[PDB]
């Protein structure tokens, strides 16, 4: 009889630990074992992590196998194989792509995820670690429902954004307004950025005086907005630059359209 | 030059030859442009001959920074050519991924070759599915003369359209006002 | 087994969620997977869109199969394959044209629009997804009036508006009091539109300083119409132009009232 | 150019044919008018000068973007030309059913080309039966001296006729309509 | 000597050398500023000195002191002999785990030496897991110009990516690190 | 203690403020300060660039 580490009916319970529209986060605790956690995060593409963190940490690399078995309750059912990974020595053991989904997934039938593998800690013994299906439904919904509310896009989209100011007035575009609020939205929930650069522009229909005046005006606003949204004085960093530098031809209304411009930079450093 | 022959001449991709032409006499005004008062077409311009030697030594380290110094700035035609040289792989390591998020800026300021490569890449499955909804509004919103340009625009919107659901082409073709 | 999402009688439940002269919204949530939306616009076609937006986005694009299953409880009825639809990469499943009429008509004989197709997020195995006939009647009864008491004219068809006046007076003609009446629903039933452009302009049969007055009078007029249906005074731009820029041949008869005319440009935030 | 003269021609489509016969020496006096009075007549002219590069350079989006302007202000000319741009996608993309609101209003306008054009459309299903019952009453109420326009119209009618019921048809032919 | 060139001669490996092409004439100079002013070049420099027994005599004990000193004030130069010391067992007793962290540390500064010294101790087992992703990150983003160095650094590299799962690997090559 | 008891930081190029892994070293050594009360001593020795004026610098 070997070590098999899965919570019992009584036991099993699933949590939301992070739900905000950056991130959500659903938590198995497999008891004397540690936590399974699912991880998605806001991205333009599809993303699911799952990590199997355990307290005493692994000893050795070692062929894990990760299979679907049958609880005991459900008498006559066969195993399903899912597939073979790698837990490495000291990390928490990893699985991602469409695998983590069909851990999910086999968690949503009834079953039970198995990994199994040798244990460095256990003499070099074969044991199985089992994620318990008991309470997980509601769980699955609610974890479901934050990744329908996850925003769409990362901090790599909202980097470096070019708007454009509207003819008459110091109100920006339609599209320029819709942009903003999304840069606003991930600020809102994020307020890593170490660094906005703010770079006003004008067209040439007003004089060199009167065009420097302006784009520093729409650059302070906009620094007090980025203040207002949460971050420090000392990240913003505005500039006006007026008439001067301009990136179309002014001899057209278009160029002139083109001309209206504030460059919002935003960097972040992970280290 | 001014600024506006400078830039029209780049917007037509003739810069380099204009400069040629001119028997390489411009070759200190635009460095000193470019380095001293940082004049964004200058600064492109700068930065393609140091990338190509044209009039100039060749130095693609410092060819690139002044192309990204132009193209931080705001200008079409530097954002594109950053764009086109991460997925060539010109110049630099080819990253299509990369190149997206320049491309998407020059496609927004109304350039018609990042719109045209942008769709390119998309149906090369170099993005989500989610940049396709901008990508087809822009295709469907450009004008042209050129009637291969033509139909190559169309070709790529018909492509972008055969992996959208057909309510994401009909928001794509929305407007604000009548026109 | 296999993944089969639908709503079971306790759980089955149709709302009409946006029920304007605009738009039409019936919403089924089919539980532990997400919504069935069937929206209708105003517009001068027949139109229908059928979204089955998922919680956990489209994995891979799939062939869909559109099946229409009879309930458990009517034995000895067979299903009826309706279509071969494409789901695609992260977006939600879309029917359209003469198929989310179709589904909406499987419905009210009340049998199930089933879905089946194989779901990326569960190892490429096939899935089932159906909509319950149950209390949709009353629903769709709601959905039909509603449909009924849609605007025949969408925000393209009105955006840009041109109307004549009369040849005495200061009031429009008749016609366009009739097109004036229909910008004002479409103003009224709609909050994003932003922006109203007015330029009225006269023949030339007057004074130069009288049609700037005449003009000036008559788009005063409209801003005041305008500022009545709601909107604030900071979103309505008037301008008189007089008897400059003609659009039609001044002396012919026809020509002057052609002139004689306003020009209303919409514009809104989507 | 007198502006009536300049709408005649425009009506006549003879007002290029007419700048190239004064070859090209009111060039400077269209644009001082078009861009900086906004004449509506100067404006189509401009922008059909621009749009397809006769004398003056070609370039596309601004001719298109002054074209727009005309209408804008309303010149009947200016919305067909645009209606059978998007119709026939002739420098913009191909879009009927974009194409249809422009030929409405011109047609509504009096414009009889945008008549006939928008009428073919409703002919092949590109927009809907509310439409037939106005386009056949313009095509009613519609007098030309071209026997094979006069032809055409007829056929026109003939095939809205077939489309409306006899409520909806006399409704149509009993109401007051001009130009 | 002054101190940025006898800064880049540490980095080199020719302190030594160049003290002896001297004929050792400094050699004074050297106790002066190191014993009094605890100039870290001229105290790396002197306990080399004092530690091999060039010119001046051998003192083991005072030159690993002035090294060790050299060290205190942060020379990365003197981190990695003193690792290298510890790892080889030269003029100490051999401890590669006790090696580890001077090795780390100077690596953590931007010596190259010790950036690969301290990979290929780590694929020797004589550390942990827990350091991998640091060592790989900074022999990632790491320029060498011989290609022998290259060609190591690069197995160096592939083999600590053989140990690592793909989100530490991912989180590696997508952080901030310089030198 | 063999891995955090040498530690060199750095500031920014404009600022008094330690940089971004500067801070999070400081973080993990005050950490291990605040839990082993075998730490007797600490020893800070701060400089700068040759940028500023000596005064400056020694400031």
């Amino acid at each position: 009889m070997g070590k098999r580490y899965v919570a019992t009916p009584q036991q099993s319970q699933w949590e939301m630990v992070v739900n905000t529209p950056l991130e959500c986060q659903l938590v198995h605790p497999i008891p004397s074992f540690g936590d399974a956690v699912f991880s998605s995060r806001a991205n333009k593409k599809i993303n699911l992590d799952f990590e199997l963190k355990m307290r005493r940490p692994m000893g050795e690399t070692r062929n894990v196998s990760l299979i679907s078995m049958p609880p005991p309750w459900r008498p006559g059912e066969h195993a399903d194989r899912i597939t073979n990974l790698k837990f490495f020595k000291q990390f928490d053991g990893y699985v991602g792509g469409q695998t983590a989904w069909g851990i999910l997934s086999e968690l949503e039938k009834g079953r039970y995820p198995t990994f199994s593998y040798q244990d460095w800690q256990s003499r070099d013994q074969r044991i199985e670690v089992a994620l318990s299906s008991v309470l997980f439904q509601n769980k699955y919904n609610a974890f479901s429902d934050c990744i329908s509310n996850l925003l769409k896009y990362s901090f790599e989209d909202i980097a470096f954004t070019i708007l454009h100011y509207e003819r008459q007035g110091d109100q920006l575009t339609k599209a320029s307004k819709k942009r903003l609020s999304q840069i606003a939205d991930y600020i809102r929930h994020n307020q890593d950025i170490d660094l906005v650069l703010v770079a006003t522009y004008t067209d040439s229909t007003d004089g060199k005086s009167a065009s420097q005046s302006l784009s520093e005006r729409r650059a302070e606003s906009l620094r007090d907005y980025f203040q207002s949204l949460g971050l420090p004085e000392d990240r913003i960093q505005v500039q006006g630059y007026g008439k001067r530098r301009p990136i179309a031809d002014n001899g057209s209304p278009i160029g002139k359209d083109k001309n209206r411009r504030v460059v919002i930079s935003l960097g972040r450093t992970q280290v | 030059y001014t600024e506006a022959e400078l830039i029209k001449l780049i917007e037509q991709n003739k810069h380099l030859q204009r400069v040629r032409a001119d028997n390489c006499q411009l070759v200190e005004d635009i460095v000193a442009r470019a380095t001293r008062i940082n004049l964004p077409a200058y600064e492109f311009l700068y930065g393609d001959m140091l990338a190509w030697g044209v009039c100039v030594e060749q130095d693609v380290e410092l060819g690139l920074y002044y192309i990204e110094n132009a193209a931080h700035q705001g200008l079409p035609a530097a954002l594109e050519q950053i764009g086109r040289y991460y997925s060539r792989g010109t110049l630099v390591q080819q990253d299509k991924e990369r190149a997206i998020p320049y491309l998407r800026e020059a496609a927004s300021m109304g350039n018609l070759n990042a719109r045209i490569h942008l769709a390119e890449l998309l149906l090369r499955d170099y993005g989500s599915p989610l940049d396709y909804e901008d990508a087809y509004r822009w295709l469907y919103n450009s004008v042209t003369a050129d009637k291969r340009q033509h139909k190559r625009i169309t070709v790529l919107r018909n492509g972008l359209e055969q992996r959208m659901p057909q309510n994401v082409i009909a928001r794509a073709k929305r407007r604000d006002t009548f026109w």
